[PDB]
């Protein structure tokens, strides 16, 4: 328990109801290794995300890129839920179009 | 200067402690215990780092070590066994010279743990005179000296001219023979020969002895048997010149 | 094991040369040392070589190393009495104390001897006053002949030994022969052991 | 010429027998290499990722590399033992160098515990940091003593990295000046008090990472412009995000406004009203 992840969340592409899209969930100046992170749909975990191969900034905190293929509409909303040693319950960050 | 080991020796019956001491000035840190049977290789059993740090080794034994002071290795064994039979040699690691650490060894403890204490037996020593034969032959004299019935194999022999301990023309069995090899516990034999010019044995004044070092047990443990209790001791026998 | 040595055991006599094999698999390889154990005693480390260095020369002895065909050789001169030892070849898989070191299991030398003029006999040595055992003395012969051990549990023959009196520049081998018993003299004490013809015996 | 090396790596050991040792490296802000520990090997990122390096060069490299790992996974455990160091352990190691004009360059070896400064390489030998606890001096003498390690290094840090960086920076040439146009549009977010607005500029899809986005008034700048943080997209480009803090009655005129390298006189201009 040293540093604390968080944690922003974003696309890659403006929001289009109906119109394919990536979803950057970005994490981000953590320390240890040990993150484990999920996307949400509607509350329940996506099965395909790929993300890039963790690494350190210069700091020595760590950072990763959680990413997903998706259809953006108005009736479904996306989460991303990082847990990690640092913050007790599992911490959740909604996406939002806006900002 | 060196690294040093007590006791060269050590005959322990089947169920007390034992201590090993192993002392090192040189200032090294790494430090090594192992063990040999007869023959084998060397297997490593514990090492130190130094300071306050003791690690097992590639053999899984029942010793314990520990290191308070760097110039201190002791190792220690509860139960005592005939398992536990072995030479045991200490080392330690660190710089000379160029760069590469060097490896130094102790001179070794040989243990023996028998099954009771009433196998121990002291040597006898006898010296036998060079023949008259051979002084008129080879213009030489040659002393015997016989070491009959110790066990356990636990002796230095050395042979003494005029009070002062001698080196050359001397030979010493290396392997001690057995009296009963039949026998699982037999007592051993040890001989050993001085040779010096016929002229040197005819002299008077020259005095042959020699003594046998025998490591035994420690006016400490338990003794009820008749005979004397069997000590580390020295056993002499000597030899006058005599005049031919 | 990974530190295999060859021969396992050779006779050499005095101030003749000889050379001893070391191979091993140890990965990854630093370096490479040649130990000497006398009997009954410590090892003695000679010769300390790395991947980069190929040949160490302390005093007689002179070890070789090739990383490339991971086989070093050491290289004894001038032999003498005092190099009958076992040689143990350690290997280290690091540059530092940080490494272990894999033995091997020793190649055992024995120098034996050179004696230009022989002349073996047995004598019979005057007895102690304590000790009536009989003891007899064969002694005087050279390298090429062993002496065989006979113990019927009452007659004791303990193996050749090689005695120096360097003062005389003189070598010789002896074997001492024992018993306690009536039935026992030097005549034929020795016997088992094959002595040469012209051994000389007095009466 | 901003473009150094980053050789970087993360050991785990979450006990006394469970270790991860994965790697990466970057040339400036591009991934060349990645080095998991279930591979044998590095894996190649780039049609580039050998700069004018032959495949003996690069296996040289591969076996220098599959060692190091595995000698410093039973090192890093033998160090827990002579320094008494409790078992949840994280060590991670920043090596490299960029090559200045002219001549020569500079590197570094840096690793790092639990977070922590703990040793550089600096010449020819290991050093402490100036925080770092007093076991550190102890393994530093232990590491000081291995003299093939030690000139391996300081041969990877002196010859081969500037050597390879060399090769990469002109066989990945046509990738690196490489330019891709930004995106721009505008939203509204919470507003940060009662009669507000909160004003917000997204702009992604640019590779050169350098960038300027600042609101502006009247074609001229404007102070209250709060900027993001640049985050990476999945296909390596980069987004921004900014906002700023305007009373509602005077949104009208206000602008945002992209330089980047990709445009080259021309700015991306956005105005308000235009969400
Ligand atoms: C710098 C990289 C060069 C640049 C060009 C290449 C770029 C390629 C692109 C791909 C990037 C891949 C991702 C980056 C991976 C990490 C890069 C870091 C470079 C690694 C340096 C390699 C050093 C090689 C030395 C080595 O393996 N030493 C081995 C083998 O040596 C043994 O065997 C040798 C024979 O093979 C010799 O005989 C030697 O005497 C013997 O001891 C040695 O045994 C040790 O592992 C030495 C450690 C080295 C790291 C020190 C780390 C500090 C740890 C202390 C911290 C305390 C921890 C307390 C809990
Ligand atoms: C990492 O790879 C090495 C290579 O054999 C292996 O020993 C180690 O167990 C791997 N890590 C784990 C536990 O996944
Ligand atoms: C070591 O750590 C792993 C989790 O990282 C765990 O599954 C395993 O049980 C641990 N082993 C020990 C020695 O407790």
């Amino acid at each position: 328990i040293q540093r604390t992840p968080k944690i922003q969340v974003y696309s890659r592409h403006p929001a289009e109801n109906g119109k394919s899209n990536f979803l950057n969930c970005y994490v981000s100046g953590f320390h240890p290794s040990d993150i484990e992170v999920d996307l949400l749909k509607n509350g329940e975990r996506i099965e395909k995300v790929e993300h890039s191969d963790l690494s350190f900034s210069k700091d020595w905190s760590f950072y990763l890129l959680y990413y997903t293929e998706f259809t953006p509409t108005e009736k479904d909303e996306y989460a991303c839920r990082v847990n990690h040693v640092t913050l007790s319950q599992p911490k959740i960050v909604k996406w939002d179009r806006d900002m | 200067a060196d690294i040093y080991q007590t006791p060269r020796y050590l005959v322990i019956g089947t169920g007390k402690k034992i201590t090993l001491e192993c002392s090192q000035t040189m200032g090294h840190d790494k430090m090594y215990w192992y063990q040999q049977d007869p023959g084998m290789e060397l297997h490593l059993i514990h090492y130190s780092y130094g300071v306050n740090s003791t690690e097992k080794g590639d053999l899984s034994s029942e010793s314990t070590v520990s290191r308070i002071r760097t110039e201190h290795f002791p190792l220690t064994l509860e139960s005592a066994r005939p398992s536990h039979t072995s030479q045991y040699l200490c080392a330690s690691s660190g710089l000379r010279d160029r760069g590469l650490y060097e490896q130094y060894f102790g001179p070794g403890t040989r243990l023996t743990v028998t099954e009771d204490l009433k196998n121990v037996f002291p040597p006898e020593v006898a010296v036998f005179e060079p023949s008259e034969a051979e002084i008129s032959h080879t213009q030489k004299a040659t002393l015997v000296c016989l070491a009959t019935g110790f066990y356990p194999d636990h002796v230095e022999l050395s042979w003494w001219v005029n009070g002062k301990e001698v080196h050359s023309g001397v030979c010493t069995d290396p392997q001690p023979l057995k009296e009963q090899p039949a026998l699982n516990d037999s007592r051993y034999a040890l001989s050993s020969r001085l040779r010096v010019s016929a002229t040197f044995w005819q002299n008077p004044r020259n005095h042959f002895r020699c003594q046998v070092q025998f490591y035994g047990l420690s006016e400490n443990d338990e003794w009820t048997q008749d005979r004397a209790k069997p000590v580390t001791q020295i056993v002499s026998a000597e030899a006058w010149g005599r005049a031919d | 094991n990974q530190v295999e040595q060859s021969p396992q055991s050779l006779i050499i006599l005095e101030g003749k040369n000889c050379t001893l094999q070391c191979n091993y698999t140890v990965s990854p390889f630093s370096n490479l040392r040649w130990y000497k154990q006398d009997t009954g005693r410590g090892p003695v480390s000679l010769t300390i070589m790395t991947f980069s260095e190929n040949t160490k020369s302390n005093g007689r002895y002179t070890a070789t190393l090739d990383a490339d065909t991971k086989q070093s050789s050491l290289h004894i001169t001038a032999s003498q009495l005092s190099d009958s030892a076992s040689y143990i070849c350690v290997v280290s898989d690091r540059g530092s104390t940080l490494g272990r070191l894999y033995f091997g299991r020793g190649t055992q030398l024995t120098v034996w001897p050179d004696i230009q003029n022989p002349d073996p006999a047995v004598y019979q040595l005057r007895d102690s006053k304590s000790s009536d055992k009989s003891v007899c003395l064969f002694t005087d012969f050279d390298s090429q002949t062993n002496v065989s051990q006979s113990k019927d549990s009452d007659v004791y023959i303990t193996d050749k030994c090689v005695l120096d009196m360097r003062s005389m520049d003189f070598k010789s081998n002896s074997a001492v022969a024992w018993s306690n018993k009536s039935d026992f003299a030097c005549a034929n004490a020795f016997n088992n052991s094959i002595i040469p013809e012209d051994t000389f015996f007095p009466s | 010429r901003l473009f150094p090396l980053r050789c970087l790596q993360i050991s785990s050991f979450a006990n006394s027998s469970w270790t991860r040792t994965d790697g990466l490296a970057w040339l400036g802000e591009l991934q060349t290499h990645s080095w998991s520990n279930d591979s044998d090997t590095v894996r190649s990122l780039k049609p580039w990722s050998q700069g004018t390096f032959s495949d003996q060069q690069w296996e040289t490299l591969q076996h220098i590399f599959r060692v190091y790992r595995s000698s410093f996974t039973r090192d890093v455990k033998e160090f827990a033992k002579m320094l008494r160091l409790s078992y949840p352990l994280e060590l991670q190691v920043s090596a490299g160098c960029e090559v200045h004009p002219g001549n020569a360059s500079n590197n570094f070896f840096h690793v790092a515990f639990q977070g922590k400064d703990i040793l550089s390489f600096q010449g020819t030998s290991w050093e402490p940091t100036q925080e770092a606890p007093l076991w550190v001096n102890l393994a530093i003498q232990v590491l000081n003593q291995d003299k093939w390690t030690r000139e391996t290094v300081q041969w990877l840090l002196n010859g081969t990295c500037p050597q390879f960086v060399s090769g990469l920076l002109e066989s990945g040439k046509s990738e690196l000046k490489k330019q891709v146009k930004p995106k721009a549009w505008l939203s509204r977010g919470p507003s940060p008090g009662p009669g507000r607005l909160l004003l917000v500029c997204h702009v992604s899809g640019f590779y050169p990472k350098p960038v300027w986005v600042k609101w502006m008034r009247g074609e001229q700048e404007q102070q209250g412009t709060q900027p993001g943080d640049i985050l990476p997209n999945a296909d390596e480009t980069w987004y921004l995000r900014a906002t700023l803090d305007v009373v509602a009655g005077e949104a009208a005129g206000l602008s945002c406004r992209v330089k980047h390298s990709s445009l080259e006189g021309q700015d991306i201009v956005l105005y308000w009203h235009h969400h």
